[PDB]
């Protein structure tokens, strides 16, 4: 690293800053106070004090990375999300007056649903001795899956039995389904879920 | 009302009375009453009794001492033939004292050993790098690992005792507190030839609980190892069963105790 370990890393938080002194308690103050001596390390490129950053997008953007081309993948993702509002919108418009109630069209709020519904809550970490790779259910943290929902979504746009549609059509697709609770990503958690259920004789082992 | 009827075999020193009086929540058959759901501890002894208990069993906790390389490793001919005489009855694993083990991954292979690698009727598929007198029970419902002394994981085997749950003198005090304190303070046979004798039991002028007790030996060393260095220890077991008294009776008790031989 280039960085000296006394580099601390910057926080981007705008609204933080604007909190009145007064709100501020004694530890939040202090650690203020503390802000003021250390070295900050400079922002990386990326995330911004805009009001339409999104940390999950991000994150989904540079997981389709390939090579270093983020260009191209946040084409691809401002493109699905395009899709998503279009489609969407063409289904409002052809909807009947009670059913323009219950149809979504912030593609935001898809996408976070979408992520939300694939979600793993328990999975298997294998463990080592005898020779055995000993499989235990384990429940999962949630940053393992937030990554394995996205992850999953992105494994399954990226089959070869999808000739020729290009990314943003199957990732829209895909996360519409995903939206309704159906799908193949869906399926994926589901037998996960049974597959762990299968396998609860190591269930108590709580030192993986 | 649910109404479950648990009865706890194992191995003589296996902690069955540790994980009774860990799950009643008392040093004390017991009872445990929640909400809705009333469990039956029946504390059995180690291998008539056990099998004349587990005749009235709604569940069973077979409990292995992991510490012990000897027994860890299979389970007693004579209990197996009680699960396999009462195979009708569930049957649960408690795999007790896991703190003492330098190795945790050692309970996994005792796992396989233990259930035969099949447990509630379900198979255990593990692969591997490249590539009769039983010694297990393959009928168990679900595995527990878990340390008495220390309580850890007892909670999570409360909850499932209870999840479980189917259709349907003030001197004899002071004496059993003292004799856990000479217990846990004395060593070898010497807490088990204390004989116990009330000299005052009685109500002080502000309202305390006054007691004398005579802690009567047949052995000098007895008394020596009892007073202790310096009356250290009976001074210890003294203060310490006081205060245990203290929380019991919930008042103030002036605890005296004395050493005299048996003549």
């Amino acid at each position: 690293s280039r960085y000296s370990p006394e580099f601390k890393d910057p926080l981007i938080d705008k609204e933080y800053y604007r909190k009145p002194v007064e709100e501020l308690t004694e530890e939040e103050k202090y650690v203020r106070e503390l802000k003021k001596t250390q070295l900050i390390k400079a922002a990386p490129a990326g995330k911004t004090s805009s009001v339409f950053e999104d940390p999950v997008i991000s994150k989904f953007t540079n997981m389709m990375m390939i090579g270093g081309n983020k260009v191209l993948a946040r084409s691809l993702m401002i493109q699905t999300l395009e899709a998503v509002k279009r489609k969407q919108f063409e289904k409002y418009h052809a909807a009947s007056a009670e059913e323009q109630a219950t149809i979504e069209r912030n593609p935001y709020t898809i996408f976070h649903q979408a992520l939300k519904n694939c979600e793993p809550m328990i999975g298997l970490v294998p463990i080592l001795k005898g020779g055995r790779f000993y499989q235990v259910p384990v429940p999962l943290p949630d940053r393992r899956r937030r990554f394995l929902a996205m992850k999953w979504m992105i494994t399954e746009c990226r089959d070869k039995k999808h000739q020729r549609t290009l990314m943003p059509e199957k990732l829209s697709h895909k996360l519409l389904e995903a939206f309704h609770n159906q799908g193949p990503v869906i399926k994926r958690k589901h037998d996960l879920h049974k597959m762990a259920e299968a396998n609860r004789a190591l269930a108590h082992y709580r030192w993986w | 009302s649910r109404v479950l009827r648990v009865v706890l075999l194992g191995a003589p020193n296996a902690g069955k009375s540790t994980l009774s009086n860990q799950l009643l929540g008392r040093k004390v058959l017991g009872v445990i009453t929640e909400k809705e759901t009333q469990v039956i501890l029946l504390d059995t002894p180690g291998i008539e009794d056990p099998w004349k208990s587990m005749e009235s069993a709604d569940l069973v906790v077979v409990l292995v001492d992991v510490s012990d390389k000897w027994t860890r490793n299979q389970l007693s001919p004579q209990l197996l033939r009680c699960l396999t005489k009462y195979s009708q009855i569930p049957s649960v694993l408690v795999m007790n004292k896991v703190d003492c083990l330098k190795q945790k991954s050692v309970l996994l292979e005792l796992t396989a050993a233990l259930t035969e690698g099949v447990v509630n009727g379900k198979k255990l598929k593990m692969r591997q790098a490249f590539h009769p007198q039983r010694i297990g029970w393959p009928h168990f419902k679900e595995i527990f690992m878990l340390s008495a002394l220390s309580q850890e994981d007892v909670k999570t085997l409360k909850q499932y005792l209870l999840t479980q749950a189917q259709p349907g003198t003030p001197e004899e005090i002071c004496a059993n507190i003292i004799r856990e304190k000479l217990l846990e303070h004395l060593p070898q046979e010497v807490p088990y030839n204390v004989q116990q004798k009330t000299a005052v039991w009685e109500e002080g002028p502000g309202g305390e609980l006054v007691i004398q007790q005579k802690l009567l030996v047949p052995k000098e060393s007895y008394v020596k190892l009892l007073i202790g260095p310096k009356g250290h220890v009976i001074s210890q077991i003294a203060q310490e069963a006081g205060h245990d008294l203290m929380d019991i009776f919930l008042c103030d008790v002036d605890i005296r105790l004395s050493v005299k031989l048996l003549k």
